[PDB]
Formats: C-alpha cells, sequence, structure tokens
RNA sequence: AUCUGCGCAUGGCUCAUUAAAUCAGACGUAAUCUGCCGCAAAAAUCUUGCGGCCGCAAAAUUGGAUAACUUGGCGAAACGCCAAGCUAAUACAUGAACCAACCGGGUGUUCUCCACGUGAGACGCCCAGCGAAUGAAUGACAGUAAAACCAAUGCCUUGCAGUAACACCCAGCAGUGUUGACUCAAUUCAUUCCGUGCGAAAGCCGGCUUGUU
C-alpha cells in the first residue's frame, strides 16, 4: 500500500516542475488509472490556475464547488480522467476532458445539452445476480440494463443528468474513432481494418482526415462518431490531425514573426 | 409511565462560583427520539421499497422491450414462410 | 513457521539455493486438520483478506447425495471403510476428501419409497406406499416409466447402510458432504473391500 | 375499434376437461349461436347472430360466476364470414394436397 | 427391472483410487448427449481456442488425465511455444529443447543455446524423441512443469 | 479528559545478504487475495405496545455494560499496577408483523367438476432472499429427403390449412451471459449453513414550509 507518488515518478502529461517539489498529488483509486487521469488538484491549479497553491485548492475542492460528471468532489487527489465533464457553476466552466494531437490532456468547452452527455466505452459485459445483464465501461460504471445489441469495445452516450444511455455507437469498420493510449495518443481518423489474433492484442489501422495511415492496438481505440464527420463529441482545436513536425515548425515561425 | 416526559425528571447539578452566577447543570438525554426523528425512520424504509420497487419496474420495461423484438422476429419470418407456401400451393391447385 | 516457498527446495540442478530474505507471512502454512469421525467439533481459522475456514475437528453427519436421482440427504456417517493414501487413516477415522464411507441409508429408502412408491424393505414413522391418493398413483406411474435402480445401490438400501465418497473438504469448509457410489465406481471400491476381508 | 360492430364474443375462463359443450350451451342459452368453439387456454369463442345480441351479452354476462369463476365477457373483431371464406379457400388446396401426394 | 450399470475397465482402473472425470458423471442412467462420445461413453472434452483442433483420442478415447487440455480444466494461456522432443522417460511427461542462436555484439556474431523445458504430454499423443510439438503454457502443474502439448508435428 | 472511528505495512535510512537469486524489457494469473476509493444492487427475518397463548392496536419509546470521573490505594521506581462506586455512544448486544410484489418445487387418502384418468380447477400446508457447501441440469445449433401407422395432444370442421411457446387471471413478463478458450457468469432443482456471514446503525447534522408520507 504505496500512499506518495513522486514528481518524478509522476506522469509527464500533469506538466509538473521537476524542481517545484518532491511529491505530486497521488491519485485515489477510482474512475480512471492512476497512469491515466488528471488529478482534480492539478485541474485546478496548474490548468485553470484558480487556486495560486495546494491550500487554496483544497479551499476550493472541500466547499463542493467543482462538479465532476454533475457531481460535487471534495477530493483533491479524485482521478477525473477521459471524457470527464468537470463544471464549475460559480464561474459556468463547463469543459470536458479529452486529448489533444500531441496526447496532452485538454479542456474542450462546452454549453448546455453538451455537458450533459458523456461517452463512455464498454470493456466489460457480465450477468448480475437476478439474470441482470451490466455493462462495465472505461470509468468505472456500471449500466444495470444497456441496449441488447452492446458489446465490448462499442460506445454508449450516457445522459449525466438522468443517468440512463441514450445511443450506442457499435464497434465496426468505418466508424470514426479517438486513439485513447500509446504513440498516436489523441489522432482521431477511422477504422479500415481490424486485424484479429486470438489469444493475442488485436491491431485495428485508421486513416485521418489527411489520409494518412496509422495502426494500434485495438484496445486504445475509442468510437466516438459514425463517420469522419458526424461525431458525436466535440474534440480539441486541430481535430485529431497529426501536423509534420517540419510543417509546425516553419509555421511556429511565420507566426512569431508576424506577431512582431 | 410510558408517554410521559423525561427531560422534567431529568437530574440537574448545581454549580456554585464565587460571583458570576448559579449554574444548574443537566446531561442530553440519549435515546430520546422526537417526532422528527420517527419521521427520518419511516422515510427509510419508505425510500427501501420505493427503489425496490423501481428496480422491478426496469426489469420488467427490459422484459418487454426483449420479448418484442422476439415477437417481430417470429412474425416476420412467418409471413415469409406464409408467402412460400402460399406460391407453393397455387402450383399445387390444379396441378 | 510452515511455509509454502521453494526456496528450501534444491534446484533442478542439485544445487542448494542461498536464501537472502526471511520468511513471509503470505507463504505461510498451517497444520493439518486430521478429522476424526465423532460428535461436531470445528475451530475458525483466520485466512487471508479477513474470511475464516472452517477446521472440523469431527464430524458425525453430513449430506450425501443420490446424484442419478438428483438429490441429497443428510444422513448419519457410521464407518470409514477405505482410504486410497494409506490404511491409517482408516484405522484412525480420518474423514478426508475422497474417502468412502458407510452411511445411514434409511433417508435414501424413505425418499425412494415416497417418490417412486416402491419400498425395498417390504419385499425381503415408516412411509406408507398404500395410503397414497390415486392422484400421487398416477404420478408412481408416470416417474416408474422412465426410472430403473441398480440392484447394488438397492441391495446395500435394504441392509440399512450405504457406502459413499466424500466430496467436500473437512478441514476447509468444515463439513463432510458426499456422494452416493454407483455404477463401475461401486465395484471398483466394494473388489477393494473384498481383499482385506481374505 | 374493430369490436363494437363485431357479432364475436370471447367469454372466459371456459375450462374444456372440466365443462362439456352443452354445458358451456346452458350459459349462453336465450341467444341462438351459429357456432361454439373451445380453446386449450381455457376460453371460447362464440359468434351471435347480431351485433345488437352479441353488444347486450357482454354486459349482462360480464363479472357473473360460471361454474365457480368469476367470467370476462368482451367483443372479439373476428368474424364467422371470414372464418367460412378462408375454409372455403382451404378446402380446395387440401384435397390439392391429397391428391398431389398419390401423385 | 434393475439398471445395467457400466462395468469397471481394468485397463484403466490400475492407481488404487478410482480414475475419473470431475467434469462429468459417468454414472448418469440417461446421459444428454451433450457429454457422450461416438461409443455412446459419457466423456468430457472442451475446446481449447487459438485454433488448435481437439484430438480424436481425446474425444473418443478411455484415458484419465488431469492435467490434458482437452478433458480437464488445465487452460492454455500466455505463451505457445514450439520445440524438439528430448526426452520420453517421464509418466506423462516430456522434455522439449528450444535451439537457438545468440547474438553476440562486440564481435558481430551468433552462437548456438538451448534452454530445456519439462513439458506434460496428454495420452492424446505419442510423441518419440526428436519428433516436433506445438507447447502452451498453463498453471503450474509440478516444480518444473508449466506448459501442456497441444500439437505433434 | 476519555471512549469511538481511521492511519501508523507509507515516508525516511542503509546496501549487509544475494547468480534458475535479484533485476530489466516482454508476458501471465481462466491459480489468487485486495480496507480506502468509483459505479452500482438490496421485497429473507412475527418486532412493539396494550388487556385477558389469545384478543386488540401499531411514526418500533430496545437492553446490558464500560471509560474519563470519584473513593481507597500498591510500588524505590517501571510508555508499572490493584479494588470499589458513577455514567454514554456510530462502542457492545438485541430486534423490527403488516404495508410489500413476481416466480417455483413438494404434497393432501382435501373438495368442485369432467371423463369413466398424462383429466381440469380451487383450497389447505411444507418450503421457496443475498452470500456459502455438496449433488444433479442449463450455459445452444450449425456434413439428407419424402410418406405411413399407433397412442396421446393441439387445431379445422361437425380431415391437416395454419400453427411462437403456454389448460384462465402476463394471449412475447429473456427460446439468446462471456471469452481464443472455461468445470466460468447467471439460472433452476435437491439437501444443508449453528457463528465461522447479512440492521433501516434502534446513528448524526442541517434546511425550510416547520410536515404519524
Ligand atoms: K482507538
Ligand atoms: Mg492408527
Ligand atoms: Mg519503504
Ligand atoms: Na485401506
Amino acid at each position: 500500500a504505496k500512499k506518495h507518488l513522486k514528481r518524478l515518478y509522476a506522469p509527464k502529461d500533469w506538466m509538473l516542475s521537476k524542481l517545484t517539489g518532491v511529491f505530486a498529488p497521488r491519485p485515489r483509486p477510482g474512475p480512471h488509472k492512476l497512469r491515466e487521469c488528471l488529478p482534480l488538484l492539478v485541474i485546478i491549479r496548474n490548468r485553470l490556475k484558480y487556486a495560486l497553491n495546494a491550500r487554496e485548492g483544497e479551499m476550493i475542492l472541500r466547499q463542493g464547488l467543482v462538479h465532476v460528471d454533475n457531481h460535487p468532489r471534495r477530493d483533491g487527489k479524485y482521478p477525473a480522467g477521459f471524457m470527464d465533464v468537470v463544471e464549475i457553476p460559480k464561474t459556468g466552466d463547463r469543459f470536458r476532458l479529452m486529448y489533444d494531437v500531441k496526447g496532452r490532456f485538454a479542456l474542450v468547452n462546452l454549453s448546455e445539452a453538451e455537458a450533459q452527455i458523456k461517452l463512455m466505452k464498454v470493456v466489460n459485459l457480465y450477468t448480475a445476480t437476478g439474470r441482470v445483464p451490466v455493462a462495465v465501461t472505461h470509468d468505472g460504471h456500471r449500466i444495470r440494463y444497456p441496449d441488447p445489441h452492446t458489446s465490448i469495445g462499442d460506445t454508449i452516450v450516457y445522459n449525466v443528468k438522468e443517468k440512463k444511455c441514450v445511443d450506442l455507437i457499435k464497434n465496426r469498420q468505418g466508424k470514426a474513432v479517438i486513439v485513447t493510449g500509446g504513440a498516436n495518443r489523441g489522432r482521431i481518423g477511422e477504422i479500415v481494418k481490424v486485424e484479429c489474433h486470438p489469444g493475442a492484442f488485436n491491431i485495428a489501422h485508421l486513416k485521418d482526415a489527411s489520409g494518412a495511415e496509422f495502426a494500434t492496438r485495438a484496445a486504445n481505440i475509442f468510437v466516438i462518431g459514425k463517420d469522419l464527420n458526424n461525431l458525436q463529441v466535440t474534440v480539441p482545436k486541430q481535430q485529431g490531425l497529426r501536423m509534420n513536425v517540419i510543417q509546425e515548425r516553419e509555421e511556429r515561425l511565420i507566426a512569431a514573426e508576424a506577431r512582431k | 409511565s410510558r408517554t410521559e416526559d423525561v427531560r422534567k425528571y431529568v437530574v440537574r447539578r448545581r454549580v456554585v462560583k464565587s460571583g458570576k452566577k448559579d449554574r444548574l447543570k443537566a446531561p442530553k438525554i440519549q435515546r430520546l427520539i422526537t417526532p422528527r426523528v420517527k419521521a427520518r425512520r419511516a422515510k427509510k424504509a419508505k425510500d427501501a421499497i420505493a427503489k425496490v420497487r423501481a428496480s422491478a419496474a426496469e426489469r420488467r420495461e427490459y422484459l418487454r422491450l426483449i420479448a418484442s423484438n422476439r415477437r417481430a422476429l417470429r412474425q416476420r419470418d412467418h409471413s415469409k414462410k406464409h408467402t412460400r407456401k402460399v406460391h407453393a400451393q397455387r402450383a399445387e391447385v390444379a396441378a | 513457521g510452515i511455509v509454502r516457498s521453494r526456496l528450501h527446495k534444491r534446484k533442478i540442478t542439485g544445487g542448494k539455493t542461498k536464501i537472502h530474505r526471511k520468511r513471509m507471512k503470505a507463504e505461510l502454512g498451517r497444520l493439518p486438520a486430521n478429522t476424526r469421525l465423532g460428535a461436531r467439533r470445528v475451530s475458525p481459522v483466520r485466512a487471508r483478506g479477513g474470511n475464516f475456514k472452517i477446521r472440523a475437528l469431527r464430524l458425525d453427519t453430513g449430506n450425501f447425495a443420490w446424484a442419478s436421482e438428483a438429490i441429497a440427504h443428510r444422513v448419519r456417517l457410521l464407518d470409514v471403510v477405505y482410504n486410497a493414501t494409506s490404511n491409517e487413516l482408516v484405522r484412525t477415522k480420518t474423514l478426508v476428501k475422497n474417502c468412502i464411507v458407510a452411511v445411514d441409508a434409511a433417508p435414501f429408502k424413505r425418499w425412494y419409497a415416497k417418490h417412486y412408491g416402491i419400498d425395498l424393505d417390504a419385499d425381503k414413522d415408516k412411509y406408507d406406499v398404500n395410503k397414497a391418493s390415486p392422484k400421487l398413483q398416477r404420478e408412481w406411474t408416470r416417474r416408474r416409466r422412465n426410472h430403473r435402480v441398480e440392484k447394488a445401490i438397492a441391495d446395500q438400501l435394504r441392509e440399512g447402510r450405504v457406502l459413499a465418497r466424500i466430496t467436500s473438504r473437512p478441514g476447509q469448509s468444515g463439513r463432510a458432504d458426499g456422494i452416493l457410489l454407483e455404477g463401475a465406481e461401486l465395484q471398483f471400491y466394494l473388489k477393494r473391500l473384498e481383499k482385506k476381508k481374505k | 375499434d374493430a369490436h363494437e360492430n363485431s357479432s364475436c364474443v370471447f367469454v372466459s375462463p371456459i375450462f374444456r376437461p372440466s365443462t362439456t359443450k352443452a354445458q358451456v350451451m346452458e350459459l349462453f342459452a336465450g341467444v341462438k349461436v351459429q357456432r361454439l368453439r373451445m380453446y386449450r387456454q381455457n376460453f371460447a369463442y362464440a359468434y351471435l347472430d347480431s351485433p345488437a345480441a352479441a353488444k347486450k351479452f357482454v354486459e349482462e354476462k360480464n363479472g357473473t360466476e360460471f361454474r365457480g369463476h368469476t367470467l370476462r365477457v368482451a367483443l372479439s373483431a373476428r368474424s364467422l364470414e371470414k372464418l367460412r371464406a378462408r375454409q372455403e379457400a382451404a378446402n380446395v388446396v387440401i384435397a390439392a394436397h391429397r391428391h398431389y401426394k398419390t401423385h | 427391472q434393475y439398471y445395467h450399470a457400466h462395468a469397471v475397465d481394468a485397463t484403466i482402473q490400475h492407481e488404487k483410487a478410482y480414475q475419473r472425470q470431475t467434469a462429468v458423471n459417468e454414472n448418469m442412467h440417461r446421459p444428454s448427449r451433450k457429454h457422450v462420445n461416438k461409443s455412446g461413453h459419457i466423456r468430457y472434452s472442451k475446446k481449447i481456442g487459438l485454433g488448435f483442433k481437439t484430438p480424436a483420442k481425446a474425444l473418443n478415447g478411455k484415458y484419465i488425465d488431469r492435467k490434458c487440455p482437452f478433458t480437464s480444466n488445465v487452460v492454455i494461456r500466455g505463451r505457445i511455444l514450439r520445440g524438439v522432443v528430448h526426452s520420453t522417460k517421464m509418466h506423462r511427461t516430456i522434455i522439449i529443447r528450444r535451439n537457438y542462436l545468440h547474438f553476440i555484439k562486440k564481435y558481430q556474431r551468433y552462437q548456438k543455446r538451448h534452454k530445456s523445458l519439462a513439458v506434460h504430454c496428454s495420452p492424446a499423443f505419442d510423441p518419440k524423441q526428436g519428433d516436433e510439438v506445438v507447447i502452451g503454457q498453463c498453471r503450474p502443474l509440478s516444480k518444473t512443469i508449466r506448459y501442456n502439448v497441444l500439437e505433434v508435428v
């Protein structure tokens, strides 16, 4: 039972400077994994800049001023990972946690009737006592009666306010997916093929809007729409399009020159 | 006896101090439940039975959906079979 | 204390392992129950995680199942008659899994009479098969027309004691459940028991 | 609604293994019946001469006790003329199938 | 009148304790044809994954093996390795050799090495020394056995 | 102050041990345990107060402790100790009928029919919660076409077109868990669980509007 988390051992996506401290806020168990989460203290202090330090972050959080999935969280070690809707009603923040093309966490601003919607990737299906079909998603939710067509890998559209499923998107070829882990994290493409290896990891090959083919393990894909144009969730600024590094460097240099 | 106020008969001890004012100390009556506590206790059971009934209703909804889907498939299959059979019997009639 | 680690074992090459750590609680063992035939006596053991294992030191009754009839009855254990590990476990009347015992056949005889209307004792508190209503008589013939019993089992029921095999671990569960020997399993063990008497 | 105008009537429960056709008939006495069908689901279908008589039977026989059972009566949407037409259609098919067997 | 029970197979019953499969009851009077081979007996035989065919001897045999991947609770998982039979002197156990070449970086050259493995061989197979076998990883069956023979080539 | 709950198995330190060890990358655990934390679920349970087991009623008005404290203390001391008097808990123990469902298995020398029993229907009483144990059964199929006959049974009508299943009260209230694989998930039936399980903490705090819902 480990309670601490060194800053060097902390995930790089948290963007915590190595000289500021020795420790980082260890994520408490919960919805998302320790390596694939962004703690509420980090979100409220190092991202939103609302709190200048951990003390003010605690004063903000312990009042229940920050809502994650329509429920106030008083813990600064709450995981608060991917697809999570974080709303501050006092400031009316309402942003969703997504991945950008660089793989870092991004705060995509939402609106009403969009902050009520959350997508969940079904990671398991099992029958509970009373012969009740239960679907377990990527954030730890257990849906008590999902769509009869739900299968492992498909995504469900969840209404966080009403706590009910509103739609199901199957994991089929041609669907639009976002890569959730690995080297292609944050990229958005369409499934062109899924090589199935019984006993081993399946490999999904995807092609983005520009036509660049890239592969990844099938456990790292997350269906977000029926097509690369009709997405069921808003994505970050880059629209999941990885840019060539040389072209990006020249564009940044040109923009910096044009600023002055 | 029952239905009698207990707070009136509680032991009150007298504290006398130089100057100030005489102090009367009485214990906080534990296990004395007011009508508010009774309302809370009844509300607990009401909520439990409501939750169980709601779960039963959800089970009924799911079962009805499953059975309706099976019914629709069954009668589509039987309508197709009836069309095939009627085409077969048309040829049978009058050789 | 007792351990279940492979540190004390010699390597496949014959070498001696040089242990560089102290013993752990996650690799412990515990002394066996050595369950005997007697009036029920058990002791709880706090296993890992907070759960409990009922170490049974003595047991006298248990749930024995007629599998071909898909039924079970709680009967007394009369004897232990064969152990594959050694005959010392038969002399000491030790109840372990897969050991052969003799149990009370009266509940099984009574259930047979109540279910199929056949009284084994008659042809050679007790249920009366002539008292049954004639709706139950129609029930008995429907059941009787599919099912036939084995003579080896029927002979044991008439004698009053029937051989059985323990299917539960008494030192872990704390109970001695079992199954009645039927088919080739009964004929296998009966032959071993005849060798001892001659 | 397809039941108000119809002259067919559904009556439940009637347990065929415990009731005879004449025993159902004494309940259905007073109104002429073209035919009476009893089914395994413990219910019977009757077809009366007129929709007025069929309607008048329902409210007067709904809730009454028959053979010790509270009895429910409703207007049925099926029609005897439709049944007769379907049987007339099926008879020639039966004959054709019989001939096909010996062919 | 009386049910005629099956006889005891003297060629299989040699272990001083009755040898039986724990997944099925051979003493049922009216089996359900789910676990019934072509000979009419009651046999439990499951289909392991990864596209491995259940041997005909596993399906319609008489042997009893508590550690066979096809007729017991032993499951195949993890690595699927390939080797050559080296020794067949144990009972229901074989030694296989995995011969490979190891690249020594400094000299830019390879060297031949081998790795002996203790593998449990089900009675559904009869491998000889020098035969080529496929093995699948299972749970520890003894202090050295962690693999089960899945196919003889 | 002292009960109660939680932590103290982390952090810090050192590198003595240690070569089928440790460790690294890569894999398993379908061979397992897991407090905290996330999302869920929960219809077992005859209790209480009054009068004479019964009757009648019901916002269940549960019971013993025991610290701190006090009194008398012991000991050279001791992160040492007696003994007696108080007094609480979300400590400990106990215990909640009805409300309040669905669904099954076993039966009665039980009645009502129907035929002269695979009959039907009431009614009685014995069990039917989660988790656990043993035993049976599920946990699919997927390498062939036509008639007969008999018994029963549905229909059609008074011979088989046509026909999800099902002898009412539910005419679709699961014929369909999952995996690469399961003796697994879950379900049903039989018998069992003896503390070594299972309260609505018989708990606490707020609002208001201030409510035997
Ligand atoms: K304490
Ligand atoms: Mg001895
Ligand atoms: Mg440490
Ligand atoms: Na012996």
